[PDB]
């Protein structure tokens, strides 16, 4: 069991990761740990554009964008947040072209830009051409640039170094993040590296659904961990489900359908959307477009597929893991899809996501190199990696008659039947009934290799355990929310009751066991200038 | 321990590997041949020993394989050329390829009649 | 509207972050060659001074000028050592004198790199051929020729 | 910087040119010696002295003898290069490479240049 | 676009010039004389031939031209070299050169009277 | 860049070789018949009409001068003090050694026996 002494560590390769690690690369002696090569990592998926009003083809301040961003996620979104996102996008997306990343260019030789969705001239006119853009494939050439940025500074990778927990120090004035107790996947030796900052940018949590969109190493983990350590999670129940995403399979059709003629033609052999919602064609919100799709079909082939997650770990804008409503853990930071700074709020606008994950991937670095220069190590508890040791060894040595893929099936499955695009009540207490069997029955399965060199079905049975926690927590809170805003939408309560729910909600765990209760509380919304409208 | 797998590639990895083989097989047979010529500065008997005994069938079926090996030796490096030196040349690989199979046989089976008329005439 | 931005691409061939204003200039060739080409014009030249002048002279002025010359004068000059190595040195030193000024030659009047090699190719080409032209010549001679 | 430097680019551009005009060299040498009036079976000691006396024939053969050792010497190192594995392998089998082909040039310009059709 | 300036230099500058054409002149007959002279390999008659043909009056005003580009390719390059190793060689350039055209009118004009009277005699 | 080890190496190979080039031409020629009581114009005749002595006196000569070249080369590298003595002694150097081989050459290669 060896041991690091280190400074900021980063758990987490994608976009935000690896911007965080070129801010706190030079600052600190870094590490990052992936369990992918940074290169594999979901950001490369991302076919869209990345928008940032630059105002090379047309003219378009940051206000504009500031209120499209508010508007889009049904005015749940902290706006303090949502103004310094779009302040500081301007500047990420000239950051990342200043590294090296290969836009796309105009004639007189800027950046190109292009139109898309929900981007309009000032609250509700005409498209803007707003999206920055490098080719079919911008996700991919933002990650090869921070790669290739991460290279240059030599940073220190540990790829496939699965994390399964923090080690949390209590001190008088509360609990201190002291190091990350990690699994190499290459020799099955457990590390713990002693940091005094650790940064979480661990990505999304897909997979919890039958059809989705996201890799198959997009569990949740970062969620899944700082809920075990007792801190909380928001708002897990918004779930952005995407339309075009292939019946057969779920592979996102946002190839080429998107910026072209896209009849959406359903049913036998109508067209629907403009007999559904008119005043625009096919340009409306996602979660509009999925709601009509789906219930036209209760009444190529497409079919809607979970496609990102709006919750997860609770933050400040400097990127600080708050542990209630206004607390602070010191040197716990966040950044990506992970966590949530409150930006999208109920429902995502394209192209926002990578643009959130590059600049508050940065904040998050800077602010966790930074505090790690001024405070010092604090100290750390009896050889922590006794909860990780005993984890594994009681995974592996045992035998039961479940298999973690029958488990897993029947998770997806029930998740994908009963917690999706439409959800009610008698639907979500059916999963909830099935989520806890499940999690009955997870405590006796079966690992068939038993190896240490490179073994996958201790891992794959390990994050079957994270989905079944999440899983939990994203039933739970959608059962409490009642009302229909933005990704989330009862059928019970169908309008958006904004008397009572204009209130992120926060779970926490209570035991530590899987099989345990939840406590729902509330936190309120940051308001500026855009009150509700519509 | 040591797998033994075929990999089953391209067509140019085939040609790159009769490329290497016949080029070895020339150079080879040319030093030994170089020698035997030089046996020229010595005497008109002497040379007229050893190439009357390179005169022989067994010879003869060698010297076609000789020519088949240096025939597509010429060939195949007309190709690499061109690749080499025409911007163009890395898109019409394998139409290169099928040229100088076509050639190659052409200019093949005249030269294995010619020498076979020889050879039949001479017994 | 702005001004369209200038195109640093000069032909397809060539990387234009080779010209880049603020890129480091390191050497673009084998290393001090350009030393011993440069020795070489001025000491082929003191030689060629003697060898060249020479020539000029006994062959245009000495007796009766071009106005002797035939193939039986070409075989009593060359019937003797001095005049074998003197023209054997002249054809030396001058192809390699001439070919390595149109070297430079070249290489200040093309403007394009693919002109600059397909030239400096004909160049070695041509050279080569006159070299061995002229040894062959001068090695394998017979005055009994018919 | 592991030898000498834009050595790998000559010889590379060497065997491109070299093909080039071992083309015309070797294939013209093979049919004018195999398919032309009787093939081998008129070779003699007469035939090579009475086609060594004309300037046209020795320069060709010259010249088929430097570009065919020179072609065939790099291309065997370069296969040396790729198949040897240890290095002092390497080193001595470079070395009776240059050895042999040194020998082979050394004495077929012997030949050319100092053969004599009086010789008995 | 391409304008056309004549700079008005250094006489160095023309000195430079008609050195580079000269010795250019100088590669291009070698070509040739070589080529001619290599026509003594096939027989005397040949060689006999071409050069009678060139033994004519076009041929001989060539030959002084010839004579005159080797001198002064000779001459100047003289100057290049002294130039270039004798350390005192830069400040007496231009006195070299007035040494060099003094050179080229005597030994040209003394060349020039000897092969116009090979000439004038046939 | 890597002229020395090839000069190096040059030297050892080269040497090598020498030893049986040398040695047997000093034997042959002082201590075999009459030594250089036997030796004139005839003797170097009828040595040079056989491939094998053209050969052994072709290999000594390009052999000795290069080994020696290169021997000279690094005494003087070793004794000049100024760059510029440095410089004309290698010069005056590889002028000589060129001005034999190319005399050696000629003469080896253009012999002929019947001269008069
Ligand atoms: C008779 C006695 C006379 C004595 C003769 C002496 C022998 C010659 C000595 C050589 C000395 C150099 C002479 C010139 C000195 C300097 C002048 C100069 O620099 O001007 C350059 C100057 C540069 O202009 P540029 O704007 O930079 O280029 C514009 C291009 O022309 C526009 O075209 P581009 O931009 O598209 O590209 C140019 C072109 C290349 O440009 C050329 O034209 C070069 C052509 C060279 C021929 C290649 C032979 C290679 C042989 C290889 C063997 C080893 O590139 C190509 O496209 C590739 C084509 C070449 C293919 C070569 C391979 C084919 C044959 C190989 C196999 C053959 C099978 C048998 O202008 C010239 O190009 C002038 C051309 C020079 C012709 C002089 C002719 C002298 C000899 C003719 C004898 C009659
Ligand atoms: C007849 C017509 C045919 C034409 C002939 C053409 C002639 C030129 C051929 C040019 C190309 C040659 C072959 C090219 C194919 C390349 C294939 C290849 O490289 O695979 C290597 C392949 C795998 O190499 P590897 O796994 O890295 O090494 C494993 C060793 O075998 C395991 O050995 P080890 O681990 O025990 O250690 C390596 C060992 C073995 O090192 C060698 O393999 C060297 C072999 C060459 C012999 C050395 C001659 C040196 C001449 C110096 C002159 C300057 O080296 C030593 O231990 C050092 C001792 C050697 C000292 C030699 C010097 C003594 C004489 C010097 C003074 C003389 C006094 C008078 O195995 C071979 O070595 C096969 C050898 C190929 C035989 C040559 C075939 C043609 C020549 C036969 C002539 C009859
Ligand atoms: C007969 C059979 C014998 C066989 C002969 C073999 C032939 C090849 C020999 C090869 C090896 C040579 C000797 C090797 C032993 C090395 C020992 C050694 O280096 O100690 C140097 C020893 C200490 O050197 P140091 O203390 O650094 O310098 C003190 C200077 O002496 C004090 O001088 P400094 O401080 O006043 O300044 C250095 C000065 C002195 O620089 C020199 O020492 C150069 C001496 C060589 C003469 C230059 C010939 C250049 C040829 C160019 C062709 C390309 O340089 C200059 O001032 C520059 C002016 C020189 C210009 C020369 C060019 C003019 C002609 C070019 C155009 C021709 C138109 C036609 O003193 C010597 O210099 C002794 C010289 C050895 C005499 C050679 C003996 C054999 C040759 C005699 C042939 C009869
Ligand atoms: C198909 C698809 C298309 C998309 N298109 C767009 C688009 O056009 N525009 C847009 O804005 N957004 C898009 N998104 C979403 C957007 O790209 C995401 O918000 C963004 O990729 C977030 O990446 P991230 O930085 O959170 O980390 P990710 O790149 O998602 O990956 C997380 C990283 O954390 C590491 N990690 C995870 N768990 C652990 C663990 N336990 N231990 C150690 N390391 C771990 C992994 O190595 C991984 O590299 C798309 C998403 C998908 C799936
Ligand atoms: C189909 C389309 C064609 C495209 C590709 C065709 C590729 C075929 C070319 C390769 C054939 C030759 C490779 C090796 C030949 C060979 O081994 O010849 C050696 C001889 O080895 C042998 O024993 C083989 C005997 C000849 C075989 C008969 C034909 C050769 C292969 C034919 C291939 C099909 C055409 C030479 O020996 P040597 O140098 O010592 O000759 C000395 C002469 N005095
Ligand atoms: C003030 C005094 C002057 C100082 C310096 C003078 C320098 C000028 C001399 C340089 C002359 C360069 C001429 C080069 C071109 C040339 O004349 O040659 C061509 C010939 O062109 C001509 O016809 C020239 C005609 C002869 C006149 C040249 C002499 C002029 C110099 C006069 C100096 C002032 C008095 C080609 O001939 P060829 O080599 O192909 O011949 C082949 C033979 N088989
Ligand atoms: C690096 C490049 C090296 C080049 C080496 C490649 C050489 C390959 C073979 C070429 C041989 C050339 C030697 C010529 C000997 C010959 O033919 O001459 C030998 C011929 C005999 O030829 P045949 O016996 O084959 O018929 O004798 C004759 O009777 C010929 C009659 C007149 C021919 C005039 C040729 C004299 C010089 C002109 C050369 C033409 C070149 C023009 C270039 C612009
Ligand atoms: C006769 C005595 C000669 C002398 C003293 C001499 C001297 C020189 C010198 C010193 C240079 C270098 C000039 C420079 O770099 O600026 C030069 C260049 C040159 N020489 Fe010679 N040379 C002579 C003969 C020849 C011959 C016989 C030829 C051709 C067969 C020739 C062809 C050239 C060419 C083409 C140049 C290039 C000119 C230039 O680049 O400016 N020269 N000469
Ligand atoms: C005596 C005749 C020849 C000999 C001894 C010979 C030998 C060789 C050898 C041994 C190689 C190495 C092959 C390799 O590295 O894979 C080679 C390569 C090559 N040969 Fe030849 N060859 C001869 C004739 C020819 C001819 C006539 C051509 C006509 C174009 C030619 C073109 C080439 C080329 C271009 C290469 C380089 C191949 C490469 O780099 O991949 N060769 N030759
Ligand atoms: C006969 C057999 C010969 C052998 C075995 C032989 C061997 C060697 C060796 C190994 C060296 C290198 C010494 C060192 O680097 O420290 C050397 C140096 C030298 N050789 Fe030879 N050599 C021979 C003949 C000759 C001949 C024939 C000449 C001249 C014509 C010659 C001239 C020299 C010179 C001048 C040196 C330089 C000495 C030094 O730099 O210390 N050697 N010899």
């Amino acid at each position: 069991i060896q041991e690091h002494r280190y400074d900021v560590v980063i758990v987490g390769a994608g976009g935000a990761g690896m911007r965080a690690a070129v801010e706190a690369g030079p600052r600190a002696r870094t590490a990052v740990l992936t369990k992918l090569y940074p290169t594999r990592s979901h950001t490369g998926a991302a076919q869209g554009g990345m928008c940032a009003a630059l105002a090379n083809v047309e003219e378009d301040n940051w206000e504009w964008h500031t209120f499209d961003t508010v508007k889009g996620g049904d005015y749940l979104a902290d706006q303090d947040a949502v103004e310094i996102m779009c302040k500081e996008a301007i500047d990420a997306v000239l950051d990342l072209e200043k590294m090296g990343m290969p836009f796309n260019r105009t004639p007189e030789g800027r950046i190109d830009q292009r139109r898309f969705g929900g981007h309009t001239r000032d609250h509700g006119k005409a498209p803007v051409r707003r999206a920055c853009y490098a080719a079919d494939r911008t996700g991919h050439m933002i990650l090869q640039t921070l790669y290739q940025n991460c290279v240059k500074h030599d940073v220190e990778f540990f790829n496939e170094f699965y994390a399964l927990d923090i080690a949390l120090t209590e001190t008088p004035a509360g609990p201190v993040a002291t190091g990350v107790i990690a699994y190499e996947l290459a020799t099955g030796d457990i590390h713990v590296f002693h940091a005094k900052a650790i940064v979480f940018a661990t990505g999304g949590s897909g997979r919890m659904y039958k059809t989705t969109s996201n890799a198959h190493t997009l569990t949740g983990d970062g969620l899944g961990i700082v809920f075990r350590k007792g801190l909380p999670l928001e708002d897990m129940e918004f779930h952005q489900f995407h339309p075009t995403g292939l019946a057969g399979l779920g592979i996102l059709i946002s190839e080429a359908v998107r910026g072209e003629g896209g009849r959406l033609l359903n049913g036998e052999g109508e067209r629907f959307m403009e007999r559904y919602a008119p005043t625009i064609v096919d340009l409306a919100p996602r979660d509009i477009v999925a709601r009509s799709m789906v219930l036209e079909v209760l009444e190529v082939p497409v079919y809607p597929t979970c496609h990102y997650v709006m919750g997860g770990i609770p933050t400040t804008v400097n990127g600080q893991v708050l542990r209630d409503n206004t607390n602070v853990i010191p040197g716990l930071y966040a950044a990506g899809e992970c966590a949530c700074v409150s930006v999208h709020g109920a429902n995502r606008l394209g192209t926002n996501s990578l643009l959130d994950i590059n600049v508050f991937g940065r904040r998050a670095g800077i602010a966790a190199a930074e505090y790690a220069q001024n405070h010092n190590f604090v100290d750390m508890p009896e050889n922590p990696a006794e909860m990780v040791v005993g984890w594994v060894g009681d995974i592996l040595s045992e035998h039961g008659n479940e298999r973690v893929a029958d488990i897993r099936g029947a998770l997806q499955q029930s998740m994908d039947n009963n917690a999706a695009v439409f959800r009610t009540e008698e639907t979500l207490k059916q999963a909830l009934t099935d989520i806890h069997a499940l999690k009955e029955r997870y405590s006796r399965i079966t690992v068939h290799d038993k190896g240490k060199r490179y073994n996958s079905d201790l891992l794959e049975a390990i994050e079957l355990g994270f989905l079944l926690e999440l899983a939990e927590v994203t039933v739970v809170g959608a059962l409490n929310r009642k009302e229909s805003r933005g990704g989330h939408a009862r059928e019970d309560y169908p309008n958006r009751d904004d008397t009572n729910y204009m209130r992120h909600t926060m779970a926490y765990k209570q035991g530590t066991d899987l099989l345990s209760d939840i406590r729902l509380d509330y936190k309120p919304v940051v308001q500026t200038r855009y009150e509700p409208m519509e | 321990t040591r797998r033994r797998t075929l990999y089953r590639g391209d067509p140019g990895m085939w040609s790159w590997v009769l490329h290497r083989i016949t080029g070895a097989t020339i150079f080879f047979f040319l030093f030994v041949h170089v020698l035997d010529t030089a046996l020229v500065r010595v005497s008109p008997q002497a040379y007229n020993e050893v190439i009357e005994t390179y005169k022989t069938p067994i010879v003869g079926l060698m010297e076609i394989g000789l020519v088949a090996a240096v025939l597509f030796h010429a060939l195949n490096g007309i190709r690499v050329i061109l690749i080499d030196f025409w911007a163009k040349g890395p898109r019409y690989q394998r139409q290169m390829l099928a040229v100088i199979a076509g050639l190659f046989l052409v200019i093949f089976i005249a030269a294995v009649g010619v020498i076979g008329m020889h050879m039949v005439e001479r017994f | 509207l702005g001004r369209p931005a200038p195109v640093m691409e000069r032909e397809h061939d060539r990387p234009a972050a080779l010209d880049h204003p603020r890129a480091p200039r390191k050497p673009r060739g084998i290393p001090y060659f350009e030393k011993y080409a440069w020795l070489f014009m001025r000491f082929s030249g003191i030689a060629l001074v003697f060898l060249a002048l020479g020539h000029l002279f006994i062959m245009l002025m000495w007796q009766d000028g071009v106005y002797r010359i035939d193939f039986n004068y070409v075989a009593e000059r060359w019937a003797s050592p001095f005049w074998q190595i003197w023209d054997m040195a002249l054809l030396w030193l001058a192809m390699i004198h001439g070919a390595n000024g149109m070297r430079t030659i070249i290489g200040d009047y093309a403007r394009k790199n693919v002109t600059k090699f397909w030239l400096n190719s004909l160049l070695l080409l041509a050279t080569g051929f006159t070299l061995v032209l002229g040894s062959y010549v001068l090695v394998t001679f017979d005055a009994n020729i018919s």
